[PDB]
RNA sequence: UACUAAGUGGAAAAGGAUGUGAAAGUGCUAAAACAGCAAGGAUGUUGGCUUAGAAGCAGCCAUCGUUUAAAGAGUGCGUAA
RNA sequence: ACCUCGAUGUCGACUCAUCUCAUCCUCGAGCUGAAGCAGGUUCGAAGGGUUCGGCUGUUCGCCGAUUAAAGAGAUACGUG
């Protein structure tokens, strides 16, 4: 079996929702029931590749690189790092790990507030 | 089979053995096999 | 490397005996026989319930010989102790093999009918009709049996097809 | 490095003395996204966990004050559990781990400073 | 390719590259080399064929240098012709080479780029070739 | 007294190579290496652009920060994904 | 411009050939952009065979029909 990706919500059919030992009907009723609320957001989910499917539903937090202009001001200019638009303050970067650190796989801030840091990297922002 | 004044290894698994006083390369892929020099 | 490497030794019933040409170990299962070439400047002594061996001198061909005698030693030994098998995956949508006494014989899509003869001390077994399973004493004899059996319908990249080593992964290839 | 090695020794002898108890586990065969998950279940514990080589033990075991050794480090995977307080989670850690994998598999080290065997270890684990 | 445009003399005689190399026996301005143990006679058309190779394995990136440029022009009379009739037309400019002297450098680029890009560029001469490294 | 195994010796180039002998220091090692075998080989990341599918691997950005003894927008093979 | 002018008879065709392999076919094998037929390429191999006609004096060449193919060369560009 592969890793699942699925928005948080309704979703009967799935790319794989009939053939992987779990019924549709008993689990779009449940994925929805804990995402209700969290719509319209592409959330990262796991599926086991265990060969039953036991319940044992886990959620992701939402995923950096698309959130980062609220962190670090800026407009999704060139994605490079040698161009940059605007600079990332210390209260939004501390914010922002501090809802991710449930992503996390340790419980540690500093930590946090560097893997997130370093993924925004991606636009080659870093903290002033 | 090829023939070939000169033989390198071209991939990760080519590996070079001296066989009946000729120098050879064997492969686990076909396209790799060379046999001169 | 090998040839340093002690040599275990079986003393329940398992023995060996060496000459200037002949080392003989014998076990369950018959006796197997090593003839050396003359002039081997690789000398052996055994001690009770173990086996150390080494070069004399130092030269390519001593320290050559030094391993490969080693190995085969210890061939001989377990396959004495225990003999060998392989298992050769027969695959085939028509293709298939028996026994007829001393005659392993096969269907292909030969129009000539197919048998191979097989050596003394060697065992064959078809469990199932699209496998087979020999058993010998060396492994030695079990692959040129296998080696020869193999000779006709090599397996292709296109298809599945003829005798496997069983683990021995085809690789596919573009089936149009 | 040989003079790294030796430096590493006195580090580990002086972590190992500074506390009173350990345990050393055997985990084989085991993975590493489930052992960043143990990382993250003995972030609370004071305790922790590492990896290091038998003649670093064979040396220092015997300078931590701890009797009882015959294979420091053998047989399998190697990590320490050395508990200064509050190991009791770690060992429940250890043993739902262990519980997520087919067998125990005891080597050596006690709750508190006196070898011994796992046949009541795992139930204070328990 | 690399040619001059003028010359006092059009048809000069041809010269003897026998002995130790003269001048460019060290490197000057890059950091590796390539130094020939072997004298003969090479056209501008090998040395273009190495700047090309040198330039597309080396990237905009490092620097090269040419250490010779052809200062002769030989002549090579039409086929089928008899002897004499004075001498023949130019067709090509070589420069000369002496054992023991550097053809081509490279700099500011890794080890292994540059040691690919010097033997690429080494088997376009028919000099026996070798690697060297600056002398500090 | 050493050497080559080629009948080189007894015809020859650019190139190629765990053929072999010698010399110099070179990194490791009995606080155990190399070779092989037993495992693991991770998180932001099926990140984001684009490709009705490219999402560790059509291609591209950063190519880093953390878990650690150990791991790479992954050494590649191999998947519309 | 080395042997020949005190003569060494020069193309092609006919008959008869012989030799080398850098293979035209038959033969064995590897790889494949080898599904199978039919191929492409490379290696090993000289036992045998390797067509008949129109044009032109012709080799060569073009064309027509066959076959397994209608090989590359040499022998004072085989041999008055």
């Amino acid at each position: 079996i592969a890793k699942i990706n699925l928005l948080g919500g309704q979703a009967k059919p799935g790319p794989a929702l009939a053939s992987v030992g779990i019924n549709m009907g008993e689990f779009t009723k449940q994925f929805n029931e804990k995402t209700k609320d969290k719509q319209g957001e592409m959330i990262p989910c796991v599926i086991t590749a265990y060969n039953d499917k036991s319940f044992d539903f886990i959620l992701k937090t939402t995923p950096v690189s698309i959130l980062l202009k609220q962190a670090a001001k800026l407009e999704k200019g060139a994605k490079n790092a040698k161009t940059i638009v605007g600079k990332i303050t210390m209260a939004k970067a501390k914010e922002i790990a501090q809802y991710k650190l449930v992503d996390l796989n340790a419980n540690t801030v500093e930590a946090a507030l560097k893997m997130v840091l370093g993924t925004a990297k991606q636009m080659g922002i870093e903290v002033i | 089979m090829k023939v070939r004044a000169s033989v390198k290894p071209i991939c990760k698994d080519c590996k070079i053995i001296k066989r009946h006083q000729i120098v050879r390369v064997i492969c686990k892929t076909q396209k790799h096999k060379q046999r001169q020099g | 490397k090998i040839g340093n490497r002690t040599i275990t030794l079986d003393p329940a019933k398992v023995n060996l005996n060496f000459q200037k040409d002949h080392i003989a170990v014998k076990g369950p299962l018959g006796q197997i026989e090593l003839k050396l070439p003359p002039n081997l400047p690789l000398k052996f002594e055994l001690k009770d319930n173990n086996l150390q061996i080494t070069r004399n001198n130092e030269l390519k061909q001593s320290k050559i010989f030094h391993g490969t005698y080693n190995a085969l030693i210890t061939n001989a030994i377990i396959g004495v102790t225990q003999g060998f098998e392989k298992k050769l995956r027969l695959v085939g949508v028509g293709y298939r093999a028996n026994v007829e006494g001393e005659t392993l014989n096969l269907q292909l899509g030969y129009s000539h009918p197919i048998k191979e003869k097989i050596p003394k001390g060697l065992t064959v077994k078809v469990e199932k009709n699209t496998e087979i399973t020999i058993s010998g004493i060396s492994k030695e004899l079990v692959g040129q049996f296998a080696t020869e059996v193999r000779k006709w319908r090599k397996p292709e990249p296109y298809k599945g097809k003829g005798v496997l080593y069983f683990d021995e992964v085809i690789v596919r290839k573009a089936g149009k | 490095a040989k003079k790294d090695k030796a430096q590493q020794v006195a580090d580990v002898s002086h972590l190992l003395s500074t506390s009173a108890g350990f345990v050393i586990f055997d985990y084989t065969s085991m993975s590493a996204i489930e052992a960043t998950s143990i990382r993250k279940k003995l972030f609370k514990n004071g305790s922790k966990i590492k990896v290091i080589k038998n003649n670093i033990l064979r040396r220092a075991l015997k300078a931590g004050k701890f009797e009882g050794i015959d294979e420091t480090a053998i047989k399998g995977k190697l990590a320490v559990a050395v508990g200064v307080n509050e190991i009791v989670e770690t060992l429940k850690a250890v043993d739902g781990v262990v519980k997520a994998k087919e067998a125990m598999n005891f080597v050596c080290g006690y709750f508190d400073n006196r070898a011994f065997n796992s046949a009541d270890l795992e139930k204070i684990a328990k | 390719m690399l040619q001059p445009k003028r010359t006092k003399y059009r048809k000069p005689h041809n010269v003897s590259y026998e002995g130790k190399a003269k001048g460019n026996s060290y490197v000057a301005f890059g950091e590796y080399g390539l130094v020939a143990t072997k004298g003969n006679w090479i056209d501008a058309r090998a040395i273009e064929s190495a700047r090309i190779a040198i330039s597309k394995c080396l990237g905009k990136t490092g620097k090269m240098w040419i250490r010779i440029f052809p200062h002769m022009s030989k002549t090579k009379k039409p086929l089928e012709v008899r002897m004499g009739s004075g001498k023949g037309n130019p067709e090509f400019w070589v420069a000369v080479v002496k054992q023991g002297t550097v053809m081509f450098e490279v700099a500011n680029i890794p080890e292994s780029q540059m040691i690919k890009a010097l033997t690429r560029a080494g088997h376009k001469l028919p000099v026996t070739w070798k690697i060297l490294k600056r002398e500090e």
